[PDB]
């Protein structure tokens, strides 16, 4: 499918930036978590990055951390993941979807097996946390078999040759890194450095979405204005489900003005 | 692109945030340099020497191995500075760390035998050093706390997960992640993203280098076999490289088994696990059916990790080096033993190895063998562990 | 009488019960056979090189001498197996309690590293060894006490008197009394009868030989003056005795200040006290104006005694070595800033000896001095005394 | 003066053995102490040995380490002992008076001015536990100038040599170490050793007392047998006066019949 061309040639023709949340697979549960994610999508998100629980996830801050371990205290598995996925889809039938994996659950039982199955439940990228491009071909190459964007990361310290293979290798968007450091709403990142974004357009790659540290409506304004395609927030968005889990309704109500209030940011 | 194989076989690799490449290459080329550098090399073996008292002793046990016909030595790791084999390579990459013009140091601790040596080499070279250690261990492995807070350390206590060793591990990469402009994250075994499986034992191989001057000044022929304790792998390779060549000398690799594999509660994965990723690393490592990593167990803090590093997997896949475990109940065995007929407390991890070498000359007392096992520690940080146990026990 | 000369000027002597002086003869003899014995000296440096790991390194201090005219060198006995110099005489003395056919060790303690060498060497040789330490030292040096039982010594504390060293000492003296048939007293420092303070040092007296060929190798030239703690005296007469006929070379002792010499509680007789007669020996000691012994103080057990080794008061009297005191506080300073500017965790014994180096070089800055310190020992058995310390403190 | 002659002359001709009680000065008190040594005395004994008290009495076990103790509890000095000396001399003038004395408290503050004071008080001999014949000479020098037996001490493990100077060197009494070890009456020592006896005899040392261990009348008995002149009982003296300190009179009385009944076994 071509799930992020359309969004993002819909975006251009509205002078739109995309606003894309992020949030763990069946946190605080697998009911709640479908609720929210529908209050997203309600609210204006564009697409999702939507992250499948993991023992030890080495990117993720103490806020995305508390997340995953929601999850596996509501026993929340890779499988059912995926039938979360599918019932995401069935009633949203053209919102991008993203997984946030890392290496040893895309690995696990095959890797080819993994991006089949995300083809099944209409999965449009996923982005392996911990896999660098040098260490990408198998990853890539499945992903394209099974019609699936590998997503990559263009780090504030990348020099040409990442650029030029990150043009190369991805598709769906490129993940414009704010900073260095793990996920985490209290630490801020930088603008998008323009240098990193016009040398993307100019090799060609997908269109950028900048994430790290990204908690506020200014931030999102700012990554348009610096000519990313969209912005990613997860621990400011997590952080709303943390702040009111024996509140379900507050709960979807704190999301939706959010989440209303990130997405109207990125009109320009 | 790197200037060295990260694989060892299939095992290995650099499977690391992107963000942290840059400064994997860095370290590379770094250490490509200085390898090859004679100034480096020798402030290296200054420090090994003056400060850190190598060449180490090679002991023969005179009473352990009374009426069999094994000949056991032990490698005495023990009585490097600090308490154990991971001062050496902690030197090195300190020396390093300057070379690259860092001011800071990361490290993670599970026994704190790494942590002490981080600290003492901080303190000595002039860096500011951090050490993550989980909070199970910040209990068990106590003393050494102490010695790395009066060396100036901050020693921050991890919670997560297991609050044991891969957690500390965890908390030290997710930190490297955000710091390094200033910090270098000395990793203290021989594992995680390339290059430090080959850093670390290229600077752990002076250990087997002089155990085989030892053994032929002592014996006139090259041991039968070489015995260490495995938990990411930094004693072991260091004791094995320079036999790699030598086809004749057995390699042992020593896992623990913690309460019995077949209770799950062990510390095993390159025999007991199978291969995934994590850590930076393509490794054997315990995992569920579902790829969720699992958490280890063993009495000794430092063999508590739930994988091993690339070389091991390589090793074993190849048929150069045999692995096998060892529970907690023969590694206790093994640490008494050792105080009460030689005079030497070990560390627990070292008594796995140990009690291996009991075995193999138990089971088979009129075998002629040549063995050396790798003495990877003291046990002064186990001594209040192991009262506690045998105290509970009725002893 | 004796082989061998037992006063050193007019102090030492042999003032035991009569009881014991066949033991004491037995034993002058089997030590004058055994220093001409080719079997016995190799035995010995055996023992020394493969099992306790001499030589031990000299290390050139690279931060705390930073802005001065001081070279500071230290004599790493911290190295040694064991973690303290005690561990050189007790292999020598074992040696002989087999030359002699006893089949039993008793030994005295303060800070538990005579009796960690005690009980290791007893555990090496075949003999069964217990050990007097006094109450108050089995709490603030209670590490070794669990290292000596694991060893399978018995650990006998002592209630009797100030329950510290000399306390002990009286123990192990009243034991022997009865037990000397089977019994070998393995005496820990360079004090008692006649021809203790003698063996002690000629069995510790590699220290200095080593030191003497280290610092010309590394400077070319003899150091400006050695310096060493001193309770009973072994550890600084180890290190001075192959340095008394080179006269340009400085001797100097450190006896504990404790809480200053003014307030009584103190461990240093030697220039403090007065000449009397006890634990075998005409000896300075700390006594009442009526001739009662009285009680030391040290935050070290180490030095926690109210007498000294009657060489030292010989060499003293001469002029051929110097004594000074340092303060409980001094020796904590010295503790701290060794660990942090070094990466080495001294004995608080041993801390002594460093303290008044820092203050020779703190005085007199621009003064050129090629300076050693005698590192007598690991501080591990001291971490938990001086966290307790450094925390009511504040710090 | 020539007590411990007069004595032993007086014992020969009576075909009777010397019974000599062992106690500290100033245990459990000065005036105690006192009453204590008079009914010693009421009792039967022939001579005394008494302690001054020392902060570390090496040649002593528990029971005597805890009668110096009790009697330093009491504020005891050597001062105070030789007050204590002179008043049983006062009332007692020919009863043979032997001190136990550690070299410190000889050595203090003067050899010589040690011996002299003894004398000055009319103590009969020194026995200092911790000087061995081969560190004696000053002691017996200064004994001998001022009128006091230097006691020296016969072990089981003597040889020719020791016995020999042992003959030679002291005055008074020889003592006959009954055991290796250190004073206490739960150790018995081996019976007087026969050849030691004999061998004292030919070299025409000073009369032999047994000491160490002798806590009953069979072993006083034995002594005399054994052909040593006497017997010295300490911690079995010293033990009536631990069991009876809140009972003054009963120890007293104790005291007594304990003396009475050693004193009779001596008789030949
Ligand atoms: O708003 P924040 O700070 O919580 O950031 C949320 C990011 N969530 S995500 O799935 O895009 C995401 C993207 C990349 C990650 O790691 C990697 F860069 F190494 F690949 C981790 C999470
Ligand atoms: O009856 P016991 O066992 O208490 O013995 C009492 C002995 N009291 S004493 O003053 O004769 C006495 C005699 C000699 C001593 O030591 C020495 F032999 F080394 F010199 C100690 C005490
Ligand atoms: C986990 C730690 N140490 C492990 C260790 C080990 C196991 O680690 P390696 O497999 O890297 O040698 C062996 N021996 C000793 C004395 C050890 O301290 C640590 O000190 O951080
Ligand atoms: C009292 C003891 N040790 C004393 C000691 C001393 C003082 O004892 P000498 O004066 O005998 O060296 C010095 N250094 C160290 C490390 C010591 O352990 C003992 O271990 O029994
Ligand atoms: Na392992
Ligand atoms: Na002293």
């Amino acid at each position: 499918m071509e799930r992020y061309e359309n969004l993002f040639a819909q975006l251009n023709d509205r002078r739109e930036g995309a606003f894309v949340p992020f949030v763990t697979l069946g946190d605080p549960g697998i009911e709640q978590s479908l609720k929210i994610i529908d209050t997203l999508i309600d609210a204006g998100a564009d697409a999702l990055e939507l992250g499948v629980p993991f023992s030890d996830p080495l990117a993720d801050g103490p806020t995305i951390q508390n997340a995953n371990l929601r999850a596996f205290a509501a026993g929340v598995t890779p499988a059912q993941c995926f039938e979360m996925l599918a019932l995401i889809r069935e009633k949203h039938p053209t919102i991008p979807i993203g997984l946030l994996m890392y290496a040893n659950l895309v690995f696990n039982n095959g890797i080819d097996a993994f991006y089949a199955r995300c083809e099944q439940v209409g999965v449009d990228s996923v982005l392996v946390a911990d896999v660098p491009v040098e260490e990408s071909a198998p990853f890539r190459q499945a992903a394209l078999r099974h019609n699936i964007a590998p997503i990559f990361i263009c780090p504030p310290n990348a020099d040409d040759d990442l650029l030029r293979q990150v043009a190369s290798y991805g598709r769906g968007y490129t993940y414009l890194l704010s900073r260095s450091g793990v996920t985490g709403a209290e630490n801020r990142g930088a603008l998008p450095l323009h240098h990193l974004i016009e040398k993307l357009k100019e090799y060609h790659a997908a269109p950028a979405l900048q994430g790290f540290g990204i908690s506020s409506p200014e931030q999102v304004s700012a990554a348009v204005r610096a000519g990313a395609a969209g912005a990613i927030s997860g621990s400011a968005i997590v952080k709303i489900i943390e702040k009111n889990l024996a509140s379900p309704k507050q709960m979807l109500a704190e999301l939706r003005s959010f989440v209303s209030a990130m997405k109207a940011a990125s009109r320009a | 692109t790197t200037l060295l194989n990260p694989y060892f076989g299939e095992f290995g690799g650099m499977y690391v945030p992107q963000i942290l490449m840059p400064a994997l290459n860095q370290l590379e080329e770094a250490f490509v340099s200085a390898q090859k550098d004679p100034e480096f090399q020798a402030q290296f073996a200054d420090l090994l020497k003056n400060y850190a008292g190598r060449p180490t002793a090679l002991t023969k046990c005179q009473n352990i191995t009374a009426g069999t016909r094994t000949t056991l030595y032990l490698k005495r790791e023990d009585l490097l500075h600090g308490g154990a084999h991971k001062t050496n390579q902690v030197l090195g990459q300190a020396l390093l760390a300057k070379r690259m013009g860092k001011s800071e140091i990361i490290a993670e601790t599970g026994a704190g035998q790494h942590g002490v040596a981080s600290a003492l080499a901080s303190a000595l070279l002039g860096l500011k050093c951090r050490i993550y250690m989980g909070a199970k261990d910040v209990e068990r492995q106590s003393p050494n706390v102490f010695r790395m807070r009066l060396m100036g350390a901050e020693v921050i206590p991890v919670h997560s997960g297991s609050a044991t060793l891969k957690d500390a591990c965890n908390e030290a990469l997710r930190d490297w992640s955000g710091s390094y402009e200033t910090a270098h994250y000395m990793l203290g075994t021989a594992a995680g993203p390339h290059p430090y499986p080959t850093i670390v034992r290229e600077f752990q191989r002076m250990i087997g280098e002089e155990t085989k001057a030892q053994i032929l000044d002592k014996e006139g022929r090259l041991p039968d076999a070489v015995i260490a304790c495995v938990g990411g792998g930094s004693n072991a390779i260091g004791m094995f490289a320079d036999f790699i060549n030598d086809t004749s000398v057995g390699l042992i690799g020593v896992e623990p088994g913690g309460h019995g594999i077949e209770t799950g509660e062990h510390g095993a994965p390159l025999k007991h696990g199978r291969v995934g990723i994590y850590f930076g690393m393509k490794a054997p490592m315990m995992q569920t059916a579902d790829g969720q990593i699992e958490e280890s167990y063993s009495i000794s803090a430092g063999l508590d990790f739930p994988s091993v590093g690339p070389q091991h997997a390589y090793l074993n896949s190849i048929g150069r080096a045999d692995y096998v475990s060892i529970t907690d109940d023969e590694a206790l065995e093994a640490f008494k033993t050792l105080c009460r007929h030689e005079g030497i407390i070990p560390a627990l991890e070292s008594s796995h190895a140990l009690a291996h070498a009991l075995k193999m000359m138990r089971e088979q007392p009129e075998k002629e063998q040549l063995l050396v096992v790798n003495l990877s520690g003291r046990g002064d940080k186990d001594i209040f562990t192991v009262h506690d146990i045998l105290k509970a026990r009725g002893e």
